[PDB]
DNA sequence: AGCAATGTAATCGTCTAGACGATTACATTGC
């Protein structure tokens, strides 16, 4: 049971976690995806923190192209039920599952793993103690959930927390079956092309700031904006 | 009644002007053909055609300016691509092209043109879209300069062709348009005093305005338009209607469009130039026809000077008239130069014929 | 993971170009069926095996019409331009490269329309198929017209009172007398046999002449003529010039008709195949105002009708100077006349016997 | 492994910083903090209050 | 309906790092 838990970057002192349900050239795919944000802080504080957490629906719906369902709180958490808009179950089946069993041979297809939970453990240490101040945590909810996207979550998981890569996938997935249907009169190359699109590095946020920058207004990145 | 300058140009003459020394006339074949006003006894104006190539696209409008109070004379002309082409004609004759506008402003197609004499020389010109600019002359070691002082934007949306313009003495820039709506402004205020329209209350059509001329005093305002198959003239006294000069048979003054018309020096007559070929002289009091000048191509037996066939093969026995002008006293030379007031005309068969009555 | 990409490469540049996926830039180019078949098969196989085994992001690079575009597969340009839906051009390219494979060995040409209707939900337009065909035709040093077994769809229609007989060594097609059918299709070798020419537009006046028919043949590409109609006219002239006489285009007065006629008359400096008999006797604005002396026919010029009328004045007069003598003199004068007059005529409602001599 | 910082990479390389209106990725308020100094600081903060 | 042209929008070179401006690109007129 392989699990990956990102190291605690002390920006305040918090952590993360990616749970995977797979069997152990790979392709990572969203489940069917709940993002937990338990604070673990040893008032209305929980209410306002949940307000900031739920203020990111505009991000999750206009940048990552997700679909929020529940903002339920299981007694400690501020989880967000997220269902992918691009990688729907129909697409998940059609792109990879059909050739993964129809063309049964030593193909070399990428073994698809999964991921469901992203449990963040942001633990603030207020200078005055129990009391806090509002709008003072925006450059703390924006310099963690943007740094984590920039550093690794766009490299090792370019299908679930990548803005531009998912944008490209939803832009060019329509002409993804007829481009191999006209190349080998089959659909063998669909998993290979879908893995190559994820493996592309020229669509991550790292190689996108450093360019000629013809178009300014994209990748707002100002998530968890105060209402 | 005067020496006709037949076959002047070879594509199509489109306008004419008078300067008491010059009779500048642009045309479609690119070059002006200024004619000296003063002949001696019988010298044909054909050898006096001091042509000078200006722009190969073509020319439609032309207007001059004479200031004698040391003898600075200018000639403005607009092309069929849209360009102000001032030409300071000195005196033999030299065509020094002048550049008084920066290239930055030169982005639109100017259409109309008319000079305004100083009582402070002024020139205005309408754009194809409908904008109307207003310059001001500062000639004053020697550097003529055209300076802007206003621009009366077309109120309508979408905007029309903005056919004609005027710079009347007291100041009323009657910017005609392609369907009524004769914009009226002020030279020192740039604020539209009125905004006229076609008094016609018939079905929706395209009744264009061909000419807008004022009175020497500054009271009357002649308006020439067409009811899409005829010619009509309705006065807009400073629109407010005074009357509709026409002829009995209906409500029309000509059998085709009234392409151009001009006022007189005393403001007591209104000559007309129609596509029907006649020159019917109106009056501001009786509003009745005075005389008719039918045109035909049989004045000279020899065919080398007269033009009767167009480029395609039809017979121009019925030539249209694009522009006529009036000359003040002592402008033309010859018999009856001082006792009579002369006028010039431009026809379809490319023949400029100066005229004189009585 | 940045642990190995940030602490070892330490430059803003020299990294976005080095740590870029290894792209196999593939050229489309490397006059017979077997040669093009083998080259296209080599392209398809080299793309397919590279995607399958080596996992290589392909980069299709080719040449376009000379006055360079590269279609990368995984949109691997590190510049997210808003206008970037580039995989719908690549999947049409690679889909036409499969229809070429499926149609070359049969040796029977297929029209563009059938190919489009086979996969309409993918191509989404019949213009896209033609656009991408005229690129892989050029990149293969093949003629756009004599090409890899893809043909036009016979837009132009001809009425002829005598059975003309084409002769193509693809065997002969035959236009029949008195049956307004489409112009038959043939390659650029046929010896056309007869057993005059009046060209029209809009198919409406043409249908009216078919209904009336009071030895004149009625060639007519419907809008702006197609390649088949121009080849038909050219070969008809060059094989039967001693029979036919008085070719005459017939378009209305809009500054569109003067371009439809110009299509038959003469193309740009690179004008290989054009009918040279195009004596353009069109319905001009001086031919409607003469018959207007028997919903108005005359329509005022808008901002498209004119903007395109003064673009055939700047274009025609670019190298040739003398307007007095030129084959485009008639076009330039008629083009200036519409701009000056501000009103365009029509030919649909003013049908008469002018089309015939009598 | 561990994540870097959005500005650590943004400042190691020479970015003209005007992307704040375009990318919104420039927050000047806080930066990366070493784990040892942060730990000792929070320990001192807790020890002061008792 | 097979071909074409206008209009503007977007990107691509130069010249002052962004801008503007002087160029191509393809969508939306059109017959
Ligand atoms: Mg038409």
């Amino acid at each position: 049971a392989r699990d990956i838990t990102f190291l605690t970057v002390f920006l305040s002192a918090w952590t993360s976690t990616v749970r995977i349900e797979g069997p152990e050239n790979s392709l990572y795919i969203p489940l069917l995806l709940k993002i937990k944000l338990n604070f673990k802080m040893n008032q209305e504080l929980f209410t306002k923190l949940r307000e900031i957490v739920g203020s990111s629906i505009r991000f999750w719906e206009e940048q990552l192209f997700y679909q929020v369902q529940d903002v339920s709180t299981i007694e400690n958490h501020v989880i967000l039920s997220l269902k992918c808009t691009i990688l729907t179950d129909a697409q998940i089946s059609t792109f990879i599952s059909k050739p993964r069993e129809l063309h049964t041979h030593a193909k070399g297809y990428p073994e698809i793993y999964y991921l469901s939970e992203l449990s963040t453990t942001v633990n603030f240490f207020s200078k005055e103690g129990n009391y806090v101040e509002i709008s003072q945590v925006i450059p703390h909810f924006n310099e963690y959930f943007s740094s984590l996207i920039v550093s690794q979550l766009e490299f090792e998981y370019p299908m679930v927390f990548s803005m531009i890569s998912r944008l490209r996938l939803k832009w060019q997935q329509s002409s993804l079956a007829p481009i191999s249907y006209a190349l080998t009169s089959n659909s063998v190359l669909l998993p290979i092309m879908l893995n190559m699109i994820a493996q592309d590095k020229s669509s991550t946020t790292a190689y996108q700031i450093l360019c000629r920058r013809r178009g300014p207004p994209i990748q707002n990145f100002q998530i968890f904006s105060l209402p | 009644a005067t020496a006709n300058a037949g076959k002047a140009h070879d594509a199509d003459i489109f306008s004419v002007s008078a300067c008491n020394s010059f009779t500048v006339s642009c045309s479609g074949d690119g070059y002006l053909k200024v004619w000296d006003n003063k002949l001696l006894d019988n010298e044909n104006p054909k050898d006096k055609s001091y042509s000078h190539f200006v722009h190969k696209s073509g020319l439609h409008h032309v207007d001059v300016l004479q200031t004698i109070e040391f003898e600075l004379c200018l000639v403005a002309t607009t092309s069929f691509s849209g360009d102000l082409l001032f030409y300071r004609i000195t005196r033999k004759v030299i065509f020094e092209k002048l550049d008084l506008l920066d290239s930055d402003m030169k982005k639109h197609s100017f259409w109309a043109l008319k000079w305004g004499a100083s009582n402070s020389h002024r020139l205005v010109a309408t754009d194809v879209k409908g904008t109307t600019y207003i310059w001001k002359f500062h000639p004053f070691n020697w550097s003529p300069t055209l300076e802007l002082q206003g621009t009366v934007e077309s109120p309508m949306t979408p905007s029309q062709f903005a056919t004609s313009v005027d710079i009347s003495e007291r100041g009323l820039i009657a910017t005609g348009f392609n369907n009524g709506t004769v914009q009226i402004s002020e030279l020192s205020t740039l604020r539209p005093l009125y905004n006229f329209e076609s008094q016609h209350s018939m079905i929706n059509n395209s009744n264009s305005i061909r000419s807008v001329k004022f009175s020497p005093q500054g009271s009357l305002l002649a308006i020439a338009h067409d009811s899409n198959s005829f010619g009509c003239i309705t006065l807009y006294e400073t629109g407010e209607r005074i009357g509709s000069l026409s002829v009995p048979t209906g409500e029309f003054a000509h059998s085709s469009w009234v392409m151009s018309l001009s006022f007189n020096d005393s403001g007591e007559t209104l000559c007309s130039a129609g596509w029907d070929g006649k020159l019917r002289f109106w009056d501001v009091k009786t509003k009745e026809r005075i005389t008719t000048l039918n045109m035909h191509c049989d004045d000279i037996e020899i065919e080398e000077d007269i033009l009767a066939v167009d480029e395609h093969g039809d017979s121009l026995a019925e030539p249209g008239v694009f522009d006529v002008k009036f000359l003040k006293k002592g402008w033309r030379s010859g018999m009856g130069a001082d006792l009579n007031e002369s006028l010039c005309c431009v026809c379809l068969d490319r023949s400029i014929r100066w005229f004189r009555e009585a | 993971a940045l642990e190995g990409l940030r602490k070892k490469y330490k430059t803003r540049q020299e990294l976005v170009k080095a740590l870029t996926p290894k792209r196999r830039s593939i050229h489309l180019n490397s006059c017979s069926n077997a040669d093009v078949l083998a080259h296209i098969k080599h392209f398809l196989s080299l793309a397919a095996n590279s995607l399958e085994q080596h996992q290589q992001p392909i980069s299709i690079v080719f040449q376009n019409k000379k006055k360079h575009t590269t279609l990368d597969f995984p949109l691997n340009g590190p510049h997210l331009s808003t206008h970037q839906f580039k995989l719908k051009r690549c999947a049409i390219l690679l889909n036409l490269l499969k229809v070429v494979m499926e149609k070359l060995p049969l040796g029977k040409n297929t029209t563009v329309r059938d190919i489009f209707y086979s996969n309409v939900e993918l191509f989404q337009r019949q213009a896209n198929v033609v656009q991408w065909l005229d690129v892989i035709r050029f990149n293969f040093k093949l003629s756009p017209r004599k090409s890899l077994n893809i043909i036009p769809a016979q837009k132009g229609l001809v009425y002829s009172p005598f059975p003309i007989d084409i002769y193509d060594n693809i065997q002969k097609q035959t236009i029949f007398s008195g049956k307004p059918c489409l112009i038959p299709f043939f390659q650029d070798d046929a010896v056309i046999k007869l057993g005059n020419i009046v060209i029209v537009e809009k198919e409406a006046v043409f249908t009216k002449l078919v209904n009336n028919y009071h030895n004149t043949m009625l060639i007519t590409g419907k809008g702006f003529p197609d390649f088949l109609t121009r080849l038909f006219l050219k070969k008809l002239e060059q094989y039967c010039s001693n029979l036919i006489s008085d070719c005459s285009i017939f378009t209305d007065a809009d500054p569109y008709g003067i371009s439809i006629a110009l299509n038959y008359t003469h193309s740009n400096e690179r004008n290989a195949y054009i009918c040279t008999m195009a004596n353009y006797k069109g319905i001009r604005i001086t031919q409607v105002l003469a018959q207007n002396n028997e919903s108005i026919q005359l329509l005022s010029l808008n901002q498209r009708d004119y903007s395109l009328a003064k673009n055939l004045i700047a274009s025609l007069t670019a190298n040739s100077w003398d307007i007095a003598t030129s084959p485009l003199k008639n076009v330039v004068i008629e083009c200036q006349r519409e701009i000056f007059f501000q009103k365009k005529a029509e030919m649909n409602e003013i049908d008469a016997g002018i089309f015939k001599y009598k | 492994n561990k994540i870097t910082c959005t500005q650590d990479f943004l400042h190691q390389y020479f970015v003209t910083e005007r992307v704040s209106i375009q990318f919104g990725l420039n927050n000047k308020t806080v930066k990366r903090i070493n784990k040892d100094e942060f730990d000792k600081a929070v320990n001192c903060i807790m020890s002061w209050t008792n």
